[PDB]
């Protein structure tokens, strides 16, 4: 909205947008982390934490 | 003065470049060098001729033909028909 | 992520107004951009080439489809921003780019079936994403139904689409009948050998490249293509064409196929010939479109075809997104706009554009020498990765009406160049209007793409070799 | 060198707004207003900044100078060429004789042409590690190595000794070089 | 090379240039018994090209004894004779014939076929540097050729000779 | 450096708003530094000297040190060396041919330029077959804009055929380039000799490469582009182009051609003296009917080409230095005769039919001097370079091919011909009535000419004074047994 | 006394180093071209999990005998 306002004066965005915003955020956030520690899981990362853990 | 030592592509590896750029101005170089020898006969000649004017026949038949007889053969002929062709096979 | 967003943005859609469209359409433009970065590190599960089946080897994943995949994600990225954002703050640009209510959720469907096509390791899954997409493609055509065009348009998409997908259908459904499955992966040398398949496996090839429009049957796609929103052109022109032809190259279904040749040799022809006598910018370069996917079928008749189709289909990516790019923002100093859907029409209303803007022409004149092909611009490479490929294989006289037909093609791209530096009487003396910041950084940043990639040509053949191989 | 004044263009500018256009401004051919077009046309060659100043300050005083700089080189050529008279000396005078500049000479003159006596220079003198000399020098010394003993006879009747040997043998190497030919 | 039975295979072509020309007659009538009126010739059209193609094509092939693009460049010359004799005009008729000729010749020069012979493509052929011995084949490279196939291919004269001029001049 | 110098770019140009000065003064610096270059060059070496990698994998943006080379490569050696000292020296005259004429969006048409002859002068340091093609077409969308932007009135027309004729024959140059890269797997120029292909596969991508001379040269019978391109471009664009872009070609010949298919090459070698032989006859002759000036300038170059060729490829010592030196005669040559007629009197009279001029001697002594000059250096006086190439070339033709060169020697007959025919109108009768007095030369002008006409005499007098880089060059090539 | 030209040896050297890396280049390439072309184990190339190649069918009516190696 900075950049490029949506009808040319500035004005930050409403509360319906910013909550989406942080919903939709925390949706991605989680897959990407999930993504990483299964990674981890099948030995594409770095995995010495984990694989102790498991073994425990 | 620069004498570089003389290599020949019969006994070279081509994998190793330095070798071959070795080879290539050795022909070079030597090609050269038979022209300095056509041109040092040539010269004899044109003195052979000019003191000798109506005898320079008989007193310089020999230089005469032995420059006639060294030109084809004392030009540059460039080292790529031998890099390429082994006379051998 | 792609699931997820469409059910959010069906929910917030109904429940939002028509004023929020763009509001929307920002959000989600930022939410892709995000799992583009966030979530790019999965690259690393194809070191060596791996491939996983998935969904009870339903879906396929490697390098490749991978790579398709941020590629489609980028695309989505850019067009979205088109609708996202507003060029110009007066009112006549109000008028002539607002986003439909639901069309962000028909951008992001067709978005899926697209990649469950490239996916595809199954025909039941190939035949149901070929037709999300097709209903989707058909609906995005259709959604600006206030035009007389569009809607004749997609009602002819409606029906060359239909009897293609019939086709297709039939094909999958002859390949059962034969052999008593619905896998590619069931094929193998033996059996291409022990049995003819040939005639199948071609009218499947077939009924697939000719919903993207290859010749004989060009023409109702370049119709279509002239008569929708120009920013609804700027998508259904090339979201099929990369989903379908991705697919092809990875099922190398039609090797050294006759058929296939004599219909690449065609589309070439057909492509670089048929465009010369165009005065409309779209048919312009619609044809560009037609005379570069024959370039890309003549990939079709080999193996090992993937570095070459990739660097061509990305580079053709940027180049497309370019041009339509600079045309759109061309048309802030036209005198005349034909109508709301289409501003400009012909080429001959950038007559002296560089009097008015002297970098929009020397980015036209990148990207222009870009499809001609010239070095180190990105379009060189690509041709000269294609032309690598197909000598290799044997293709002498497809490699020389390849050599031709960029030389013909030459012509009508050099046309819009040529009007666009010559000289127009009423020149731009000032403005106090600004071209928008973001479109106009993404125009630049494609420009750039274009113009500097081949700095980095040795390192991605480095990353190739160790991905692909 | 700094020589830069924001004072004197903030004057300048209208001291040239009274003026027509310089494309307009002798077309004439009254003697008092030429004057002044002589003398504000003259400001061109009176050089009025240097580098210290084009480094240093910012973009509005460069546009500023730049448009002055543009109107003064009108009016001073358009006067010159339409009146056949030279801005300097102030009013007109028809002193063509000497005093004449053009920006192009100083580069060429000063650099190029040095440049292209430096490269004669370079090859005539590059010219002598040449493969002649070298196989005149390489083919006596192969006379000398094999035959020292033409190193005992005098300076005159050396070279001739040395033509001699030339002549009767073949003193190169490049059969030895063919050694898969026999 | 035996040779092609010439008569029966441009009979075999005159049927099928028929059918075609049927084809597209058809095709044409539904896109505007008129339909051969208003044909346009395109069955005659078809049926010339056809009979002119292959019948040239084998005939100069049973003549020369030979396979290979010249032949084709026979035939598109005849195909082109055919093509261009509708204008009636000697220029577009000679145009016609040198340059479908060209084509054509082009066409059987590159191998007469829209694919690839696979066998023979570089990608299914024995490449590289050759082992110790062995004779060049097509897509194979060397560091030294022999030179009794350089005199044999090249030629003598020109700088080219049995040996190398230095060794055969040498003395003794 | 680069940031610093960036910084005084932006400066001068806020400040002054026209480039050309410092495209002038960096373009003396560049000569300057090739000085130096060819004074630190050693020539008792055929090896490849001031080396250099871009874009290698593992410095994108840098130089290359690596083990593994995939970037490309650029270097010199002797015969690179001399084409490239003579674009240095022409680039500075280029910009400054049209130091006055340009009034309008001068600044592009100054970077245009520069540009240009940039891509040439990094072309000749190209060291692979991939980046020599690369930068051997980076000029057409230049010349393409700079033709079309600042050309004469039939410009556009212009600007499509230098575009289109050069893609033509590009192309299938890329052909054979794409056949070698596949074939060998290698591209680059210092060890390409090395590589012995078959005989039939040499053959075939000799007809690629000999597609792209044949443009590119241009040769008989697809010539007809170069009169065309160069009466339509501007000044700058017609002394460049024949200057240097025709001179890329002879520099493809023998380094793309001659060191790879060696044999193929002796099999053509007939085949290119018939077409030598078509185009110095035949546009010859052609050139005594054109009524334009540009177009008879242009239509001389494309004679001189023809003897270059046949000088290069006479597998002769001889031959090969009479092609380099008459291609460096060339570049001093005519753009010497392209500045008189399309900076001269194409900027006083706005106008190239020969009808209008007429006794030029009268008013415009000095003009007269200089065309008198130049026209009997352009058909081959002595002690002029361009004699010296078109004898040694002639000597080789004529050893190659008894015949053949014999009939070449008919050369020297026809540019006396058609170039003292043009003079001979030019300088002498009565003032035209058509046309006014104007001004006589001008000290730029003259300074332009004095240039071409001392380097043209320098090597004339002396052409040895080029042999301390070539004598290498003149043995690198040629194929005897 | 102003030419300092490099040494021939060192020139000699120097090309000698550009061409090995340019060999070494052109042996890589070759390398990957015929790596790519040789074939993968049904693990990297399908499934790593799942490896067995073998289907099983259906599970209702299982009948014995219809298994098959
Ligand atoms: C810049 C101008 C471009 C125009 C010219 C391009 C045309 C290329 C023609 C050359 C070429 C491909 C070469 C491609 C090289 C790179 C391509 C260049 C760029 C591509 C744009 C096509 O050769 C074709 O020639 C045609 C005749 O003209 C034939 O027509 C047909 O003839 C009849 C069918 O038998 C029919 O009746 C009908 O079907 C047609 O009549 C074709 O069969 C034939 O394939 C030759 O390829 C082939 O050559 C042979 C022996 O040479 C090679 O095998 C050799 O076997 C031994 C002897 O056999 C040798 O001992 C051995 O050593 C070697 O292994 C092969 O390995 C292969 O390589
Ligand atoms: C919605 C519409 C719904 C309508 C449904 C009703 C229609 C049903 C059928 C139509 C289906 C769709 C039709 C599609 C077009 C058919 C054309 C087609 O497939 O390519 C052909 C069929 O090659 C036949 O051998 C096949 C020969 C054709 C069969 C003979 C013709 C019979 C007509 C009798 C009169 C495929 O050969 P190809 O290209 O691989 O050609 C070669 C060659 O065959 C091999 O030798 C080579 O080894 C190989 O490398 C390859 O290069
Ligand atoms: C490998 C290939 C993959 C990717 C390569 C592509 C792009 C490079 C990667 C990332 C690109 C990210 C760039 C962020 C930094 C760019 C940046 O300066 O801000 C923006 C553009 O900002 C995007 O529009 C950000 C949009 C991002 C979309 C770019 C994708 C293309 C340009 O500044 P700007 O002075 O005009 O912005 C000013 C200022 O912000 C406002 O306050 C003013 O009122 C207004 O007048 C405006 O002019
Ligand atoms: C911080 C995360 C941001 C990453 C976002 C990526 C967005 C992709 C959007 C558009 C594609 C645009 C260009 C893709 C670049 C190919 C990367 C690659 O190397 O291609 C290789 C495969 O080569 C190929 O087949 C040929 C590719 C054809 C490229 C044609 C254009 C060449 C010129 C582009 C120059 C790059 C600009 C740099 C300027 C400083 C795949 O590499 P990979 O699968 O291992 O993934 C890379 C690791 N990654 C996920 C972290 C990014
Ligand atoms: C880029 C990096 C390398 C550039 C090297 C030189 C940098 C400085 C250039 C310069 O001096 O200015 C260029 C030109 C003049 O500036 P200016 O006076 O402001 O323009 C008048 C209107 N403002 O600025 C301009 O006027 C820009 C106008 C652009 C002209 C559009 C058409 C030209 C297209 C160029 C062809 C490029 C094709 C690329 C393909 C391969 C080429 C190698
Ligand atoms: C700028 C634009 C530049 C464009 C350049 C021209 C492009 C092409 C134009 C049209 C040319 C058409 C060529 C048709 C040639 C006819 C033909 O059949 O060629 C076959 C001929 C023999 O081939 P082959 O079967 O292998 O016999 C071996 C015997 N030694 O093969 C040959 O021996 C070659 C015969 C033609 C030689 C070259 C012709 C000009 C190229
Ligand atoms: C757009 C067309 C396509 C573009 C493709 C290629 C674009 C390249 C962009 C230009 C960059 C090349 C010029 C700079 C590279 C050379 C820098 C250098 O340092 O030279 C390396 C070489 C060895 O140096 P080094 O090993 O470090 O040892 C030093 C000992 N004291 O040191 C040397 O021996 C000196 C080498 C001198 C090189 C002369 C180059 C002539 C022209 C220079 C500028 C050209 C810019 C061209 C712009 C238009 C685009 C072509
Ligand atoms: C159509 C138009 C096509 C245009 C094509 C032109 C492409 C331009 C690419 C530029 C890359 C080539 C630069 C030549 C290398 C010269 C150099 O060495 O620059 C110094 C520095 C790296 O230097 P270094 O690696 O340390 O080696 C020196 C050791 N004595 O180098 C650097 O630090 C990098 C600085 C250059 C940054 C260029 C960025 C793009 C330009 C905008």
């Amino acid at each position: 909205e900075w950049l490029d306002p949506v009808k040319g004066k500035f004005a930050r965005p409403s509360v319906k947008f910013l909550r989406v915003a942080t919903m939709l955020g925390f949706a991605v956030g989680f897959g990407a982390a999930y993504a990483r520690s299964s990674l981890r899981f099948f030995g594409v990362t770095e995995n010495a934490r984990e694989y102790k853990k498991d073994e425990a | 003065h620069q004498r570089p030592e003389l290599v020949s592509f019969d006994d070279i590896n081509y994998n190793d470049h330095k070798k071959v750029r070795e080879a290539q101005e050795s022909y070079t170089r030597e090609q050269f060098i038979r022209l300095e020898a056509l041109k040092t006969v040539r010269k004899a000649l044109e003195k052979c001729y000019e003191e000798s004017g109506p005898n320079h026949f008989e007193d310089c038949k020999n230089l005469a033909e032995q420059y006639l007889d060294m030109l084809p053969t004392h030009r540059l002929q460039g080292y790529l028909g031998y890099q390429r062709n082994d006379p051998s096979k | 992520m792609l699931i997820l967003a469409i059910i959010s943005l069906i929910t917030f859609v109904s429940m939002s107004k028509l004023s929020d469209n763009r509001a929307i359409i920002r959000l989600i433009n930022i939410y892709l951009i995000l799992v583009l970065v966030l979530d790019s590190f999965l690259y690393l599960l194809f070191l060596n080439n791996q491939t996983y089946t998935v969904m009870g080897e339903l879906l396929i994943f490697n390098s490749f489809t991978f790579y398709i995949d941020m590629l489609i994600y980028f695309i989505m990225i850019v067009i979205s921003s088109l609708y996202g954002y507003n060029l110009y703050n007066n009112n006549l640009y109000k008028t002539l780019f607002e986003p439909k209510k639901e069309l962000i959720i028909l951008f992001l469907i067709n978005i899926l079936g697209a990649l469950l096509i490239v996916h595809s390791n199954d025909f039941i899954t190939l035949f149901v994403a070929i037709e999300l997409q097709s209903y989707s493609i058909y609906l995005i055509t259709a959604i600006y139904n206030s035009s007389y065009k569009a809607s004749k348009a997609s009602m002819l998409y409606f029906f060359m689409g239909g009897i293609l997908s019939i086709l297709i259908a039939y094909s999958i459904n002859t390949y059962y009948s034969v052999l008593n499955s619905y896998t590619l992966h069931s094929l193998d040398s033996l059996i291409i050998n022990t049995l003819d398949l040939n005639l199948i496996l071609i009218a499947l090839s077939l009924g697939l490249l000719f919903k993207i429009g290859i010749a004989p049957l060009h023409k109702w796609l370049i119709s279509i293509y002239e008569n929708t929103p120009i920013l609804i052109t700027i998508y259904i022109s090339l979201i099929p064409k990369i989903s379908i032809l991705s697919y092809l190259v990875l099922s190398n279904i039609s090797i050294n196929s006759l058929v296939i040749s004599i219909l690449a040799i065609l589309t070439l022809l057909v492509g670089s010939v048929g465009g010369l006598l165009q005065i409309k910018i779209k048919r312009l370069l619609a044809f560009s479109g037609l005379t570069n996917a024959g370039y890309m079928m003549l990939l079709l008749l080999l193996n090992n075809n993937e570095f070459s189709y990739l660097y061509y289909i990305t580079q053709y990516s940027i180049s497309h997104l370019a041009i339509f790019m600079i045309i759109i923002f061309s048309i802030y100093y036209i005198n005349y706009i034909n109508n709301q859907y289409n501003p400009i029409i012909y080429v001959n209303q950038l007559k002296g554009l560089i009097h008015d803007n002297a970098y929009l022409v020397l980015s036209m004149a990148i990207v222009v020498f870009s499809f001609i092909g010239i070095p180190p611009l990105l379009g060189f490479f690509g041709k000269l990765n294609i032309l690598m490929s197909i000598l290799n294989n044997g293709y002498y006289f497809i490699s020389i009406v390849l050599i031709v037909a960029s030389l013909i093609s030459a012509l009508y791209y050099l046309y819009l160049l040529n009007v666009s530096i010559q000289d127009k009487n009423n020149i731009l003396i000032n403005s106090n209007e600004t071209v928008s910041s973001v479109l106009s950084y993404i125009l630049s940043s494609l420009i750039i793409l274009i113009t500097f990639g081949f700095i980095y040509n040795s390192l991605i053949i480095d990353i190739f070799n160790v991905y692909f191989n | 060198l700094r020589a830069y004044n924001e004072e004197k263009e903030l004057a300048l500018k209208q001291r040239l707004s009274q003026l027509p256009p310089p494309g307009k401004a002798f077309v004439t051919a009254k003697e008092a207003e030429l004057a002044e077009l002589a003398e504000i046309a003259a400001l061109y060659k009176t050089d009025r900044v240097g580098i210290l100043d084009i480094l240093l300050l910012g973009n509005k005083h460069a546009r500023l100078y730049r448009d002055n700089t543009a109107l003064l080189k009108d009016y001073y050529y358009n006067g010159r060429r339409i009146l056949d008279k030279i801005p300097v000396k102030v009013t007109w005078e028809i002193k063509r004789e000497g005093a004449e500049k053009e920006d192009w000479v100083n580069q060429m003159y000063f650099l190029y042409a040095p440049s292209l006596i430096l490269l004669l220079i370079v090859m005539v003198y590059k010219s002598r590690e040449d493969i002649t000399f070298w196989a005149k020098k390489e083919l006596d010394q192969r006379v000398l190595d094999k035959h020292p003993e033409i190193n005992d006879a005098p300076e005159n009747e050396r070279d001739a000794l040395i033509v001699e040997r030339i002549i009767a043998g073949d003193y190169d190497k490049l059969a030895s070089l063919q050694k898969k030919a026999t | 090379f035996h040779p092609y039975n010439t008569l029966g295979l441009a009979t075999q072509s005159a049927m099928v240039g028929l059918g075609a020309g049927v084809v597209a007659a058809a095709a044409r009538n539904s896109l505007a018994l008129t339909t051969f009126s208003k044909s346009g010739g395109v069955v005659t059209i078809f049926t010339g090209a056809s009979i002119a193609y292959v019948f040239t094509y084998c005939s100069a092939a049973n003549l020369r004894e030979r396979k290979d693009g010249w032949n084709h460049m026979w035939a598109g010359a005849a195909t082109g004779a055919v093509l261009g004799a509708r204008t009636k005009l000697v220029p577009a008729f000679i145009g016609w014939t040198v340059l479908c000729g060209a084509a054509c010749g082009l066409f059987g020069w590159t191998g007469a076929r829209f694919n690839a012979d696979r066998k023979a493509s570089l990608e299914q052929s024995p490449k590289g540097f050759v082992q110790e011995d062995a004779h060049q084949t097509f897509w194979e490279v060397v560091h030294r050729r022999p030179l009794s196939l350089t005199v044999e291919q090249l030629g003598e004269g020109r700088g080219i000779n049995a040996v190398p001029i230095a060794t055969a001049t040498e003395a003794p | 450096i680069l940031l610093s110098s960036l910084y005084l770019f932006n400066r001068i140009l806020a400040w002054q708003g026209n480039v050309k000065h410092f495209y002038l003064f960096a373009s003396n610096l560049l000569l300057l530094f090739i000085v130096v270059l060819y004074i630190n060059f050693n020539t008792f070496s055929n090896s490849f000297q001031f080396n250099f990698e871009l874009f290698n994998s593992l410095n994108p943006f840098g130089l290359s040190n690596s083990d593994i080379s995939n970037g490309l490569l650029f270097g010199i050696d002797g015969l690179s060396l001399t084409f490239i000292l003579l674009t240095v020296l022409l680039i500075p005259l280029t910009l400054l041919g049209n130091w006055y004429n340009i009034n309008f969006n001068s600044n592009l048409y100054y970077t245009l330029v520069l540009a240009i002859g940039l891509v040439i002068l990094l072309n000749f340091w190209a060291l692979d077959y991939i980046s020599f093609y690369i930068l051997f077409e980076a000029t057409l969308p230049l010349l393409f804009i700079l033709i079309h932007i600042y050309g004469s009135s039939d410009s556009e027309r212009a600007s499509f055929y230098v575009l289109m004729f050069t893609l033509s024959g590009s192309l299938f140059m890329l052909l054979s380039i794409v056949v070698i890269s596949i074939v060998l797997n290698t591209t680059n120029f210092i060890n390409h000799n090395l590589f012995v292909l078959s005989l039939d596969l040499q053959t075939i991508i000799w007809l690629g490469l000999f597609i792209a001379i044949m443009v590119k040269t241009p040769l008989f019978p697809i010539h007809v582009w170069l009169p065309v391109v160069h009466s339509e471009s501007p000044l700058a664009g017609s002394m460049i182009l024949a200057g240097l872009i025709l001179k890329l070609a002879l520099y493809a010949i023998l380094r793309l051609l001659l060191p790879l298919l060696c044999e193929a090459q002796i099999l053509y070698t007939p085949m290119i003296y018939i077409i030598s032989l078509l185009t110095i006859i035949l546009t010859s002759l052609a050139t005594l009917r054109q009524i334009d000036l540009k177009v008879i300038i242009a239509y001389s170059s494309i004679s001189h080409m023809g003897i270059a060729i046949l000088g290069v490829c006479s597998n002769t010592s001889l031959g090969i230095y009479g092609s380099i030196v008459l291609g460096v005669a060339h570049g001093f040559v005519s753009p010497a005769l392209f500045l008189i007629v399309g900076g001269i009197l194409y900027d006083r009279y706005h106008i190239r039919i020969v009808n209008y001029y007429k006794g030029l001697t009268t008013y415009m002594p000095q003009l007269a001097t200089y065309i008198i000059i130049l026209s009997f250096a352009n058909i081959g006086t002595p002690l002029t370079g361009n004699f010296t190439g078109e004898f040694l070339s002639l000597q080789g033709g004529f050893i190659r091919n008894p015949i053949i060169g014999g009939i070449s020697c008919i050369s020297v007959l026809l540019a006396a011909i058609y170039q003292l025919k043009l003079t001979n109108k030019l300088t002498g009768g009565i003032s035209s009535i058509y046309m006014h007095r104007t001004n006589d030369v001008t000290i730029r002008e003259k300074f332009i000419m004095n240039i071409l006409i001392i380097s043209t005499l320098i090597i004339g007098i002396c052409p040895q004074i080029m042999y301390n880089l070539l004598y290498w060059t003149v043995n690198n090539y040629i194929y005897i047994i | 006394t102003f030419f300092h030209p490099k040494s021939r040896e060192d020139i000699l050297n120097e090309e000698a180093k550009i061409v090995q890396a340019l060999n070494n280049q052109r042996e890589l390439t070759i390398k990957m071209h015929e790596l790519k072309r040789e074939e993968k184990d049904y693990a990297h190339s399908y499934s790593p999990l799942f490896s067995d190649p073998v289907p099983q069918g259906g599970s209702i009516g299982k009948a014995p005998g219809s298994s098959r190696e």
